């Protein structure tokens, strides 16, 4: 989008994700940032034994396609103050991952 | 008697105020010109651009050195150029800041 680059320190306790999704304006990526943010494991006791699962939206798999959405934005801005070469890279390395 | 800069260059925050107008010069169309030098310049700025971090520690670690240095000294200074000049070329500059 063309914002000032952020200069996160190391050793704040925000997270350069949480930065990131209190800044940005474009809908889908910062769902999907805000998704990877706060995504803790669940404490379940099953038969007396501790164990740690993923949230059921992860097993599903459909997050993913909360990912590529956004993905999907990032291939559609005009990625302004960048040379036209770094956004064909870039480009193409969206498309091979889609 | 002593010489100290602008306090809004120890902090660094002036850095931003650069980047920012160096970021409106990556979106105008620049025209009266061929495409391959924006290009060029294009990648440029984007070179310096992305080391922004790079540019704001070292920017403070000169300002707070300058400052814990120059207060070591027990002459009065004035800012009077001299004669003799000294010769610094601006390519040690560059890679100073890559």
């Amino acid at each position: 989008f063309g914002m000032q680059r952020m200069h996160y320190r190391n050793g704040d306790p925000q997270t350069p994700f949480q930065i990131a999704e209190q800044q940005i304006q474009n809908f889908q990526v910062a769902n999907w940032l805000h998704f990877v943010n706060n995504n803790y494991f669940r404490q379940v006791v099953i038969d007396g034994v501790l164990n740690q699962v993923l949230n059921d939206n992860i097993r599903n798999g459909h997050v993913i396609n909360q990912l590529m959405e956004a993905l999907m934005q990032l291939s559609r801005q005009q990625f302004p103050t960048m040379p036209v070469d770094y956004k064909r890279s870039i480009q193409r390395g969206i498309l091979l991952l889609s | 008697l002593n010489q100290v800069l602008n306090d809004n260059i120890r902090n660094g925050h002036v850095i931003n105020q650069l980047m920012e107008a160096l970021m409106q010069l990556s979106r105008q169309q620049f025209p009266t010109m061929p495409v391959d030098y924006k290009r060029s310049i294009q990648r440029g700025i984007l070179l310096l651009s992305n080391r922004l971090g790079q540019l704001v520690d070292l920017t403070r670690l000169l300002a707070y050195s300058y400052e814990t240095l120059m207060a070591c000294v027990t002459m009065n200074m004035q800012h009077v150029q001299t004669l003799t000049t000294e010769k610094l070329q601006l390519t040690s500059v560059t890679s100073l800041c890559m």
